[PDB]
């Protein structure tokens, strides 16, 4: 007769009733995404609608159990997630407005952009594949032309839509008792239950700002070295004493700095560690790639992959003209119906991402034992962190030698491992400032911290203060640069990237110290180290059922954003690079004026 | 959806006790007189077996072969084990208890 038992019975009904709807939606989505055709394209409509209606009905019904008298923490968190009705908590007019805004953003993303009539032959630099990595070659003026054209084609069109989205979402969050949309985002990382392990939502910002400062010298020296090493696409306005333009750094927005690789590695005589020649010579296909990747997780004690994974999953030869989006995907359906969506070709990136997707699937089957509202990563950035740490370890030269893809007599030295460290530091060290500044700008805007003064100048000065890159041309408020990115256009979480970046190296150092290793971290292979696998499984099993503080402290000693493992991994690079920066000074001029 | 299971009951079923009835279960503080509603849920639910489910959710057929002995003659036995028969030889034999 007590409220607790009634809530227990209601959750026992809801967890069973949600499984069939979730499986229907997942299977319809998988079948549609495997091959785009009308007969299964139309299925996704009803599949989504039925699931949304059932969730809305359950959320409306879940109201009569108050949250005050709940004493069981499991059902407390379950109801807190369930009582978070989301888009169903407010009126219908705002619901359809938000749906229309999301549809407009999706159409803007899907619709391409064409150049001026003087050269309309090719204007699709996005492409349905990995070709988006390389957009323009070693250029100086038409690269900024492409940059400004894309910015003018996105921001001038999406500024008022984003402003109205911000207004309506702030109203939503205020209705749901949160301070703002940033409060709603931070609520995922907050724990208000068990004492001692408690973490408030307002502590994440200070934790991030405290953990970012311990790596500022590393980023400063790396950026100074890169700027000195460019030397070719020199800034025509500012001498190399000052800062550098932002467009040259690889991608469209500079999120990743892999493209700069070929422009800055000093030891060109020593080739990068490659297995492609052995990959082709030994007749390696996708099946062999995935078998080899599975052996890695089998060695560390993780269970054998379920039979039927290869049967159900598709990974080669799309065949149909309307090919699927070849981006990697890991699909979890019901229970035991784990599968992958892949476009394997024998390359570096595919081999690297195979382990990332394997880690995704492994985390999924590790936390599958939890109830429906709990089978997920503890933090928004835990899943990618688990994927990337396994992705980062198998690429060790020792593992390649053990596999046989590398020469048995091949010897490493202070010339090759430094190149490996530089290559993996371009894709990690430079990504932290971008994510950090983007998320802090997001939290400032969504909470109304900034005034109506044009947010673009604040964003530019903030990026040049953190990322240390000056914008090429001045801009007014008519542009909206961050929305040009997919995860801002579709309103996805962004701090998960920073959490992934730090947690990857935290668990790496923990499991590698558990892996009885001596010397630098980047040479240790966690293969045949069962204790590291058990330590990782200690946290992988919990999922969202336990506070993330418990999931982080039970493996690594610290409870918060401790960044020492990253520096302990990348210290040899820093020590070697200090010799190069013996003359190359460190420090950028934030007061730089490109217009002058 | 031809398989169903019960999810709510007032008391734990006694050994081998069966309750096939489908009366509305009252988990709330007030009766609902057979009307489905808040805290009054249908005590039967469907599996919805799909054929792409994993091993942990695939439909497993379960048979519980139970043996019962009471104050009655044992009319069911399993002595399905017999050898050949040879005559004109001094041998051991067990003819159905003889
Ligand atoms: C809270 O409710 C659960 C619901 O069963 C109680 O049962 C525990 O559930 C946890 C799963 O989170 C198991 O690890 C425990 O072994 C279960 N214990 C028992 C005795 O069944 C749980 O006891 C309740 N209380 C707490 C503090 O969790
Ligand atoms: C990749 C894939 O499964 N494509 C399917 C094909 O197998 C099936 O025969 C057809 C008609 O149902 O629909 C499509
Ligand atoms: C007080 C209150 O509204 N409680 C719940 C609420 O969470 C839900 O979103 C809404 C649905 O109409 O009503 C009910
Ligand atoms: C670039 C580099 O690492 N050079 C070193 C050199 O300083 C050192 O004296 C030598 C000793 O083995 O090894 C090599
Ligand atoms: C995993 O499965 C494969 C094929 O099903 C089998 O050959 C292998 O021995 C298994 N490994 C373990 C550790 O069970
Ligand atoms: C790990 O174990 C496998 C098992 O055969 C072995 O082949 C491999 O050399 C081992 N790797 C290391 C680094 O010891």
């Amino acid at each position: 007769s007590t409220i607790e038992e009634q809530a227990k019975t209601f959750l026992d009904k809801f967890n069973h009733e949600a499984e069939d709807l979730f499986y229907q939606s997942s299977l319809a989505s998988w079948n549609y995404n495997t091959n785009i055709t009308e007969e299964n394209v139309q299925n996704m409509n009803n599949a989504g609608d039925k699931w949304s209606a059932f969730l809305k009905e359950q959320s409306t019904l879940a109201q009569m159990y108050p949250l005050q008298e709940i004493q069981n923490l499991t059902v407390k968190l379950q109801l807190q997630a369930l009582q978070q009705n989301g888009s169903s908590v407010l009126s219908e007019d705002k619901s359809k407005r938000l749906n229309t805004i999301l549809n407009t953003m999706s159409t803007i993303y899907s619709t391409g952009k064409v150049c001026n009539p003087d050269n309309p032959q090719e204007c699709l630099l996005l492409e349905p594949g990995l070709n988006e990595i390389m957009a323009n070659s070693l250029d100086y003026n038409e690269r900024l032309w492409a940059w400004e054209s894309w910015r003018s084609e996105v921001g001038k069109q999406l500024r008022p839509l984003y402003e109205e989205y911000v207004v309506l979402k702030n109203e939503m969050a205020r209705a749901n008792h949160y301070e703002d949309y940033g409060d709603y985002w931070r609520g995922d990382y907050e724990v208000n239950g068990v004492d001692g392990y408690d973490y408030s939502r307002g502590q994440l910002i200070e934790d991030v700002e405290h953990t970012f400062e311990e790596i500022k010298p590393l980023y400063e020296h790396l950026h100074a070295y890169v700027r000195a090493k460019l030397m070719n696409a020199y800034p025509s306005y500012i001498s190399p004493i000052g800062c550098l333009p932002a467009h040259l750094l690889g991608d469209m927005w500079g999120r990743f700095w892999t493209n700069l690789y070929s422009l800055t590695v000093p030891f060109g005589q020593k080739p990068n560690i490659d297995v492609t020649d052995a990959m082709v010579d030994q007749a390696w296909d996708a099946q062999r790639i995935f078998k080899e990747a599975e052996k890695f997780f089998v060695s560390v004690g993780l269970p054998n992959m379920t039979q039927g994974f290869w049967e159900n999953s598709m990974l080669t030869d799309p065949g149909n003209v309307q090919k699927a989006v070849c981006h990697p995907t890991a699909w979890d359906l019901g229970k035991g119906d784990f599968r992958i969506l892949m476009c394997t070709k024998v390359t570096m990136d595919d081999f690297l991402t195979a382990h990332h997707e394997m880690g995704h699937i492994q985390y999924d089957m590790a936390y599958a034992a939890q109830p429906f509202l709990l089978r997920n990563g503890a933090n928004e950035g835990f899943h990618e962190a688990v994927g990337e740490i396994m992705s980062l370890s198998a690429a060790t030269p020792k593992h390649l030698k053990s596999i046989g893809l590398l020469s048995p007599d091949f010897q490493e030295d202070n010339e090759t491992e430094i190149n490996f460290l530089l290559k993996q530091a371009l894709t990690i060290v430079g990504t932290l400032p971008f994510t950090y500044m983007l998320e802090k700008w997001r939290w400032m805007v969504f909470k109304g911290e900034i005034p109506k003064d044009q947010w673009m100048k604040k964003w530019w000065e903030m990026k040049r203060e953190i990322v240390g890159v000056v914008e090429p041309v001045p801009h007014d408020e008519t542009y909206c640069d961050p929305a040009s990115l997919f995860h801002v256009s579709n309103d996805y979480s962004f701090i998960r990237y920073y959490t992934r970046t730090l947690y990857q190296f935290q668990f790496q150092e923990a499991l590698c110290q558990a892996a009885k290793h001596e010397g630098p971290l980047h040479k240790c292979d966690i293969s045949n180290s069962t204790e590291a696998g058990q330590k990782l499984f200690n946290m992988l099993r919990l999922g969202k059922s336990e506070p993330w503080t418990l999931a982080l402290e039970n493996v690594v000693g610290a409870k918060n954003m401790n960044v020492r493992p990253l520096l302990n991994y990348f210290e040899p690079l820093f020590t070697w690079l200090k010799d190069q920066n013996k003359n190359s000074f460190v420090g950028w001029s934030t007061d730089w004026s490109p217009y002058a | 959806y031809n398989y169903r299971y019960r999810l709510f009951r007032k008391s734990k079923l006694k050994p081998f006790e069966r309750d096939i009835s489908t009366e509305i279960y009252q988990a709330g503080n007030k009766p609902c007189n057979g009307v489905a509603g808040v805290n009054c849920y249908f005590p039967l639910q469907s599996y919805g077996f799909r054929p792409t489910y994993g091993v942990g959710h695939q439909p497993y057929r379960v048979v519980v072969l139970s043996f019962e002995l009471l104050h009655a003659p044992a009319t069911v036995c399993g002595p399905k084990k017999s050898t050949n028969l040879v005559k004109n030889k001094c041998v051991n034999f067990n003819f159905n208890g003889l």
